[PDB]
């Protein structure tokens, strides 16, 4: 049957796994494709927004934690929200008191800290939101990818979400290029990576991307509808 | 069903099941039986130790909450020291606040409320332990019993324990309220002797004794007199 | 600096009270009214701190409404009194004390015409009659020479308009105006306000 | 399926069974007895217990004084009643330091009945098992009776039996009572016919009953126990006008 | 059934199950501990068995110090041994903080043994599985041992064990107080062990077993040496 | 069978089986081992690259819980990352309030009772997180002791977590660790590192090697990368 | 072939196999169970239309609110549980109001549906607060009114999540009614098209024939406050149709 | 399946343990009232004297405060808590706003008790539905009612408990503003209305009316006796 010890994140299986965590895990996965990836000056989040129907508007899948970083969300979108405030605030707090911009990596070990405690105890289920952090501190452009279960993840380049893994195969033939792009050139390896995610008949357009850049003089910036425009111009056909 | 498990669930008839149940775990209990005399109040139990390596003197079955109020427990023993402590400590708020020795009547329904408690929430199991609670107030002996339930009879003689059902005959058959306690203490150990299941012995039998001059446990010596009879 | 003046009676208990409410010189109100009837038969006639003399009495005239709805029969004078002090009482301990000064006047079927007295301490006492204020110190004694228990009520309208017009003649403060109503079995009525123009 | 249990669901058909299942336990407790007469009203109860070795200590097993106007009789689960009747005596005395006059008897009797509808609303804790008969006198509606239920729903009756064999006990009062006519000598006697029906026993033992009289005399309400031998005496008045109409008969 | 499972609920025959269960994880341990009384001594011993060369024999002991003078062999889970020690030894310094005099052993037994029934009146924790043997020194009844088990029993005891062959052992024991010739250190030393190597037929090596005694002339608890095992088992095996 | 459901039951045998099931966890997550040696103790874990997307020197499962002291971890890793924050806190508050660096068999006591709770209470699950702590002080000496989901704490000589564990066990056992000096350890950790890798399941792994010791003047550092590549290359000509 | 075993459905706080969280899914089941409500915004401003389902003809029609006002600028449609409604309106309410004080200023359409979705996501026991509903709230509500972007529509879902739509219908026949909406809608029609369109889309979802008694009609055109037509005006649309 | 826990939706969005508590109120007690113009009238059926019960006690119908009355439908004792807890709300807003509660202010707040206890487990929805009655500053009648859900609507007439299917399509037939034109005549309709549903006559019904200013009366019984002797001759 095994039935049994899938009905809370307090039961451990047989075999040492929890499965309500990785249940909670299979959430990132209905939602909708974000690809995140950087370069030596910049760190670059795209996505692919969906629409409940023609007149209602695309979802907002990029949010701004501070003027360093930014948040795709893949999955439930009330615990992204939920999230988000807690990273402001986090982040609000740090200027407030040492008046530095947090470093990027600080925050995700804190996303990371507040995610896990619904695991191990009884009561609230497990946040099951994907996000992908993207900041450049001192140390640099950062991409870090937080899973439903409080892993996090340092990456060269990631997409999460629905047929994600398309996006994961491109990104890794070109990743080398990537290290050296230009931002207009690391956003169109993006664009292609998230296109690779679509529905063959679906095609990228001006309202299903968005697009949001952080780099050493570029506060967190989330192009949208008819600011994708020049970067999506410059792309060819699909393969 | 359903009704057994939950200690806050009426069965269907209205019955608290796990009360019932707790009761059952005094009647497995080691034998007690107390009578009430005229002069005194006679508490004795049967303390059968497993091995000779268990040192008597170490725990006692009988055991005094205030000078004039002691107590014998039929049930389970972890839960006779809460209670006792519990009632060792009632008592001295009684002495702070009025200054005079507790009545026992009031012992008994104070220590009773206690058990009430923890019947009401889910969370704690009833205590499985009964209590005959015997003292000496205002010249007057009296007995009383509380069980797990929570409620507070008094019994001029009764038995709690193993064979409960046929002590209590034994004692009516055996029982005038004109005895003695000298006379009583043996009518008490005749009692226990009817379901001993071994020779008594002075360390097998714990008794205790209240009078006007307050409870006090026969020590080994005593006992082995009256057993001597 | 407020006067409340309660005259009991074989069978009525008369109170009164000066009209003026004022701040530091002047006088704001001419017509402010300081008895709150908590029942048919029971008025609190309430002198004190500002604030804090509207604030208890409002509590206690909603308190003894209360009972009125929840129980179907209104509380006896002598009850709403203990029921005031105990709540005067359990603040003034407290960090808010009300300080205020009362007068409560009721009839009762039962027990007839009552008047109690209560100062901001809180104690309770059941008086033939009673004044708080300063004006108290002028009139009680006018009172006590001309009061009978078993006084009239035309008699005690005229004693208590004797009472007040000593106020005139001597008290340094200007009280012009006073309300007068009267609790029999019928129950608070309403008299003329005494005006001395 | 079951829909009894937890005492908070409400069943298919509107009805909360973990309160109905509780009313089911006072009907295994001892029958207890009031009748409202003219004079003062009374309190009689099957004292259930009978085992020899038991001392009656106490001033009643199962007539408890409230306070000085009133008093109560229980029938349910014991350890129940004592944590109500506890809390009925503090009500009073609450009302008595605050208002300084003595509770009316409906007063205390909705209080107690508010506790008791709170522990069936709220999830964790069982529904009082125990149902009690109220009696005293008040200054505004003189002597009353009131029964309650482990529903908190109260009601006042001039005669009624809660506990084993009620039904039969209404019975019988509802054509024997005489409204407006009942005196307290008359009542006594009404009690003792009832409960030598109700109960089992062919003989009221006199030590298998505890009746219990609330009446006003110069101005202060007295409640009394009737002593055994007055009892007796009731006992004894009764077999002999039964068998008086049995030898006419 | 059911009646089982949860500690609170008490079986249709009154029998509290679960604690029941707890006595039987002692065993599960494999390790049995033996504690003699003699007339001016106190010995606990028990068997030290390590599963890895690799492990520090230092670090793995079942003998712990209360305080100065009371020794405890805690047999069941390792952990929960462990937590137990950390109470008594909480205890043992609150009653010298409170009363102004060590705590005696029958007082800490009683405290450590009075938590134990907490946990099995109440719904969510678990009783401990462990059993804990004191040896201490009272001035006023010379030598006392005390042991505490799951149930919340406190008895103290001239000579108990713990453990897979308790019953063997405290027949044996129980054979050799019924020829009672009191027993003087080396006696009450040589006694424990031939009992612990008789039960377990293990013909004991100084490092399989540790050994540790109060004595009246010295009352402070100490673990003896290996050493100084050695030198009791040689004598043991010469006569 | 119910009694596998939760901590708070106990089997009718006796065992506490949602415990072991805990330690179960551990095996899944890849092998970690730790040697002391007479100068200090070093400490490599296999770190298994899942994809080339993942930067590289991230994703660690080795922690500086204080200055003095390092963790390993294995088993779930969220649990692990709070379980190095608690000791974190442990530490600081012992050198808060006792004035000194925590002495590292106080602070396992300390970690493991915590993670004991966790066993007892139903509320909570245990914690599926295996780690071995390390530290070297010039009084105390070089200190490794591992702290299994139980909360069961013991010093190991040299000690290994994970999958392989008992693969790892028995080259460990042939090392005579007292006698060696913390260089020469790097080298021999790193070899048997790549003995447990399986090539065939795991695609690849990074070694990730830390070490305390009077080389590090007691402070728990990752090894320089100078020294880390000399050991993978003695490992790999060793490997054969 | 059915395999219908379900069992991760009930108890919110249970995400299933796939990560679906049902119950919350099944609150969006509700609004389906309400009376449809229909909102169009065009330039000229955001027009919202309900069918009030009236039971008897005793019950006093004005007594049924499914269009209020937030706020002058900003109005509610709300379909699904109507109890869950009021809190969530108060909460609403109370928001707007907070703005004025701490900031002088009128909130956005958009902040004040952040504001009530804020409170719709605790129901996932998110906070430690006692006094939050543990079930996810059963009301949909369509927020329109005119802010500093001009006149804009956003709908609100038992989930929480929020958008702005040009038109939405939720409630009974949202299904289709959207599908005719969709047709119907050109970002350039005027609202009184929109009023005429929407009321022709209510009387062929509603059961009932169209009277005045059983709509409730509201619009915010940029100068004017949230304006309820009366059932004068009501009749005169209605004749039109 | 999805009937135990109040906090669980159904498939299809239906809070059941909500609608059975709906159900305990169809149990109850039949209770009718009718917005006269001037006046408002409560009638309420009596289950049985059962000859030894007082009947002082049992009382369908309340007053909240002067101008606001009560009847109740549903488990009696929960009545008593609602009826408490807006008593001392009237009493509360009058302190708070020194004004008389408005007829509405008071079904709000009863309601919003109601939906507090729907709204988490570990409480039990109150199993009453309410008809409040009053007259408002501007004097015009009001009804309202109330359910266990904690949805109130203001009602013309309306009927709740056992019976209210059949009381309430005989309102709907009967109920016109001829009938509201005389005070007696509104009287009459809630007694007409409450015969259909009541199994005996008169002796069974408690009728309350609250006139513009004047206190809730509860009319004596010789008084319902002769209007339901008008009733029935003009039958």
């Amino acid at each position: 049957f095994r039935n049994q010890y899938d009905n809370d994140v307090t039961v451990w299986s047989p075999q040492g796994r929890i499965h309500q965590i990785e249940y909670a895990m299979e959430a990132v996965k209905q939602g909708s494709a974000t690809v995140g990836l950087k370069s030596k000056t910049h760190a670059v989040l795209v996505a692919l927004k969906r629409a409940q129907s023609e007149l209602a508007a695309h979802q907002k899948k990029i949010l701004h934690v501070d003027n360093h970083i930014g948040i795709s969300i893949a999955g439930l979108t009330a615990d992204a929200r939920l999230l988000c405030n807690f990273m402001r605030q986090e982040c609000l707090d740090s200027r407030f008191v040492f008046d530095r911009p947090l470093p990027v990596s600080r925050l995700v070990s804190l996303i990371g800290s507040k995610t896990q405690i619904p695991t191990q105890r009884y009561g609230r289920r497990p946040y099951g939101v994907g996000l992908l952090i993207a900041g450049y501190d001192d140390m640099g452009p950062h991409i870090f990818q937080t899973c439903p279960s409080a892993n996090y993840f340092d990456c060269r380049a990631m997409s999460i979400g629905a047929r994600s893994q398309s996006a994961r195969t491109y990104l890794e033939r070109h990743m080398s290029e990537f290290m050296e792009c230009n931002l207009n050139e690391l956003v169109k390896h993006g664009l292609r990576a998230l296109r690779e995610t679509l529905p063959a008949e679906q095609d990228l357009t001006t309202k299903n991307v968005s697009i949001g850049i952080v780099g050493k003089d570029l506060e967190f910036t989330i192009y949208d509808d008819d600011d994708v425009s020049p970067f999506l111009e410059g792309l060819e056909e699909r393969p | 069903r359903g009704y057994s498990f939950s200690l806050t669930t009426f069965s269907p008839s209205g019955k608290l099941v796990q009360i019932e149940y707790a009761l059952a775990a005094v009647a497995g209990g080691a034998p007690s039986v107390g009578i009430k005399a005229a002069n005194g109040v006679v508490l004795a139990t049967e303390k059968k130790q497993k091995s000779i390596l268990y040192d008597e003197r170490s725990v006692h079955k009988v055991e005094p909450i205030t000078k004039h109020i002691g107590l014998v427990y039929s049930g389970m023993g972890p839960d006779y020291r809460v209670l006792v402590h519990r009632a060792r400590k009632l008592a001295q708020q009684y002495y702070l606040v009025y200054q005079e020795p507790i009545p026992t009547a009031q012992l008994v329904q104070r220590v009773a409320s206690v058990m009430q408690e923890y019947t009401q929430s889910g969370g704690v199991r009833p205590f499985g332990v009964s209590l005959l609670i015997c003292g000496w107030n205002e010249g007057r002996p009296y007995l009383f019993q509380s069980d797990p339930s929570g409620a507070y009879f008094a019994w001029k003689a009764t038995a709690m324990g193993k064979n409960y059902v046929n002590g209590k005959t034994f004692l009516e058959k055996r029982y005038n309220e004109d005895l003695e306690l000298e006379d009583a203490i043996h009518t008490a150990i005749l009692t226990l002797k009817e379901s001993f299941e071994g020779q008594m012995t002075e360390d097998n039998i714990e008794v205790g004794i209240c009078n006007e001059a307050g409870f006090r446990r026969l020590t080994p010596t005593e006992v082995k007199d009256y057993l001597a009879a | 600096m407020e006067y409340l003046i309660g005259i009991q009676g074989p069978d009525y208990v008369l109170v009164a009270s000066d009209r003026v409410a004022a701040s530091n010189i002047v006088q704001m109100k001419d017509d402010h009214d300081k008895m709150f009837k908590m029942s048919e038969k029971i008025l609190l006639l309430c002198v004190g701190e500002a604030g804090d003399t509207v604030q208890f009495a409002e509590y206690i005239q909603k308190n003894v409404q209360l009972y009125k709805m929840r129980n179907g029969y209104e509380l006896s004078p002598t009850a709403a009194a203990n029921f005031t002090r105990r709540n005067l009482a359990d603040c003034l301990r407290s960090r808010t004390p009300y300080h205020v000064n009362l007068l409560l006047a009721g009839y009762d079927e039962h027990e007839g015409p009552a008047l109690y007295y209560m100062d901001y301490l809180a104690a309770l006492a059941k008086a033939p009659f009673a004044a708080h204020g300063y004006g108290a110190f002028l009139t009680l004694s006018i009172l006590d020479r001309y009061y009978t228990p078993t006084i009239s009520r035309e008699r005690a309208v005229e004693l208590l308009r004797k009472c007040l017009e000593e106020l005139q003649k001597r008290f340094i403060l200007n009280l012009p105006t006073f309300s007068v109503r009267i609790i029999d079995k019928n129950g608070i009525h309403d008299l003329d306000n005494i005006s001395f123009p | 399926r079951r829909y009894d249990s937890r005492t908070t669901i409400f069943s298919p058909e509107g009805r909360l069974y973990q309160v109905e299942y509780a009313m089911e336990a006072i009907g295994h407790a001892g029958t207890c007895l009031g009748i409202l007469a003219n004079d003062g009203v009374l309190l009689a109860a099957e004292r259930r217990n009978i085992h020899k070795l038991l001392d009656e200590v106490f001033f009643s097993e199962k007539i408890y004084k409230l306070n000085e106007d009133m008093a109560c009789s229980v029938a349910g689960i014991t350890s129940d009643a004592n944590v109500l009747t506890n809390e009925l005596r503090l009500i009073a005395q609450r009302y008595l330091l605050q208002y300084q006059e003595p509770i009316p008897c409906e007063q205390l009797v909705t209080a107690l009945c508010d506790i008791k509808q709170a522990y069936t609303q709220f999830g964790g804790k069982r529904p009082f098992g125990v149902s009690l008969l109220y009696i005293g006198w008040d200054k505004h509606y003189g002597f009353q009776l009131y029964q309650s239920d482990p529903s908190g729903n109260y009601g006042g009756w001039k005669a009624t039996c809660i506990g084993n064999n009620s039904a039969a006990a209404v019975s019988m009062l509802k054509q024997d009572y005489k409204e407006g006519e009942m005196t307290l000598k008359s009542a006594l006697a009404l009690a003792i016919k009832v409960l030598n029906k109700t109960m089992d026993v062919s003989k009221l033992s006199a030590e298998k009953v505890e009746i219990a009289t609330l009446t006003r005399e110069n101005g202060k309400t007295v409640i009394r126990v009737l002593k055994q031998k007055e009892v007796e005496q009731l006992i004894k008045k009764h077999e002999e006008e039964e068998a008086k109409a049995e030898r006419e008969k | 059934a059911g009646f089982d499972r949860h500690i609170t609920i008490f079986s249709p025959e009154g029998r509290l199950y679960q604690v029941e269960y707890a006595f039987k994880a002692i065993n599960q341990g494999g390790l049995t501990s033996v504690a003699v009384r003699g007339k001016d001594c106190a010995v606990i011993v028990t068997q030290k068995k390590v599963p890895d060369k690799l492990l520090d024999s230092s670090t793995v002991t079942h003998l712990f110090k209360i305080t100065e003078n009371i020794g405890c062999v805690m047999t069941g889970m390792t952990a929960d041994s462990r937590s137990q020690v950390q109470r008594a030894r909480y205890e043992a310094a609150n009653w010298k903080y409170k009363y102004g005099y060590e705590i005696p052993v029958d007082m800490l037994c009683k405290r450590i043994a009075d938590i134990s029934q907490v946990y099995t009146q109440n719904a969510e924790m678990r009783p401990l599985g462990c059993c804990m043997i004191l040896i201490g020194i009272d001035e006023e009844q010379g030598p006392q041992v005390y042991k505490c088990d799951p149930a919340g029993y406190y008895c103290g005891f001239k000579a108990t064990a713990a453990g897979v062959k308790q019953t063997e052992s405290t027949s044996f024991l129980e054979k050799k107080v019924k020829k009672k010739f009191d027993w003087t250190f080396e006696q009450t030393v040589e006694t424990a062990i031939t009992c612990l190597s008789t039960v377990l037929s293990i013909d004991f090596k100084p490092s399989e077993i540790e050994v540790g005694v109060v004595t009246v002339e010295n009352p402070k608890f100490r673990i003896l040496t290996e050493a100084e095992i050695d030198a009791h088992l040689v004598a043991l095996a010469e006569r | 069978t119910g009694y596998d459901l939760s901590a708070s039951t106990f089997s009718p045998d006796g065992r506490v089986f949602q415990v072991e099931y805990a330690m179960k966890a551990v095996e899944n997550s890849s092998t970690a081992i730790g040697i002391r040696c007479k100068d200090g103790v070093v400490f490599g874990v296999e770190k298994l690259v899942l994809s080339k997307l993942y930067e590289e020197g991230s994703n660690k499962r080795l922690f500086n819980v204080d200055r003095h002291v390092g963790m390993a971890v294995a088993g779930l890793l969220a649990d692990a990352r709070s379980l190095a924050d608690i000791a974190r806190e442990e530490a600081s508050n012992f050198r808060s309030n006792f004035g000194y660096n925590i002495p590292l068999k106080h602070l396992a006591d300390r970690v493991a009772m915590y993670v004991h709770a966790y066993t007892l209470y139903s509320a909570v699950r245990p914690f599926g997180c295996s780690f071995m702590l390390g530290s070297y002080s010039v009084n105390d000496g070089a200190q490794l002791y591992m702290i299994d989901p139980s909360g069961v704490s013991y010093g190991y000589w040299g000690c290994a977590i994970g999958k392989a564990r008992q693969a790892a066990k028995t080259e460990i056992e042939k090392l005579q660790m007292k006698e060696m000096t913390c260089r020469d350890i790097v080298k021999e950790v790193a070899k048997i590192i790549y003995i447990v890798h399986d090539e065939v399941k795991d695609k690849a792994f990074e070694l990730e090697l830390s070490w305390v010791g009077e080389l590090t003047n007691g402070r728990h550092e990752i090894v320089p990368k100078d020294i880390r590549e000399e050991a993978e290359k003695y490992a790999k000509e060793s490997l054969k | 072939m059915f395999l219908t075993r379900s069992e991760y459905d009930r108890g919110v706080n249970t995400f299933s196999p796939e990560g679906r969280l049902f119950q919350v899914e099944y609150a969006i089941e509700a609004i389906k169970l309400g009376s449809t409500a229909i909102g169009i915004q065009t330039s000229e401003g955001v027009c919202l239309a309900v069918e009030k389902r009236i039971t008897s003809p005793l019950m006093e029609p004005s007594s049924i609110e499914k269009i209020v006002e937030i706020d002058a600028h900003i109005g509610c449609a709300m379909s699904g549980l109507i109890a869950d409604a009021k809190t969530l309106i108060d909460k609403a309410r109370v928001e707007t109001q907070n703005h004025w004080f701490t900031y002088n200023e009128t909130m956005t359409v958009e902040s004040v549906t952040q504001a009530v979705s804020n409170l719709a996501l605790q129901f996932g026991e998110e906070d430690a607060d006692p006094g939050a509903m543990s079930r996810p709230f059963g009301v949909a509500l369509l927020f329109g009114g005119v802010d500093e972007k001009g006149p804009q529509l956003f709908h609100m879902d038992p989930s929480g999540t929020f958008v702005q739509c040009d038109a939405r219908a939720i409630g009974s026949a949202s299904e289709g009614a959207q599908s005719s909406l969709q047709e119907v809608y050109h970002k350039s029609m005027t609202l009184k098209e929109a009023i005429k369109s929407s009321l022709i889309i209510l009387k062929q979802v509603m059961e009932e024939k169209l009277n005045a008694t059983n709509i409730e009609l509201a619009t915010v055109q940029p100068g004017q406050n949230f304006h309820m037509f009366t059932k004068e005006e009501l009749e005169e649309v209605i004749k039109d149709i | 399946s999805y009937d135990r826990a109040i906090t669980v939706f159904s498939p299809d969005g239906h809070l059941f343990q909500v609608e059975y508590a709906q159900e305990a109120v169809k149990k109850g007690s039949t209770a009718v009232g009718v917005r006269g113009r001037d006046i408002v009238v409560l009638g309420v059926e009596k289950k049985s004297v059962a000859k030894l019960q007082d009947e002082r006690t049992v009382r369908k119908i309340c007053a909240l405060d002067d101008n606001v009355c009560m009847a109740f439908a549903g488990l009696t004792a929960d009545a008593r808590i609602v009826i408490n807890r807006a008593r001392v709300e009237c009493q509360s807003h009058r302190l708070t706003v020194e004004d008389p509660v408005t007829v509405e202010y008071i079904t709000r707040y009863i309601a919003s008790l109601k939906q507090r206890y729907t709204q988490s487990n570990g409480r039990r929805p109150f199993g009453i539905s309410a008809l409040i009655v009053g007259f408002d500053f501007d004097g015009t009648p009001r009804l309202y009612q109330t359910d266990p859900s904690g949805t109130y609507h203001a009602w013309k007439a309306n009927a709740i408990g056992r019976g209210a299917k059949s009381v309430r399509e005989f309102l709907e037939k009967n109920y016109t503003d001829e009938a509201i034109e005389t005070d007696d005549l509104t009287i009459k309709l809630v007694i007409k209305a409450l015969l259909e549903v009541v199994q005996s006559g008169g002796k069974n019904i408690e009728l309350a009316v609250m006139r513009r200013d004047q206190s809730l009366k509860i009319l004596n019984p010789e008084e319902i006796e002769k209007y339901v002797a008008e009733i029935e001759k003009e039958k």
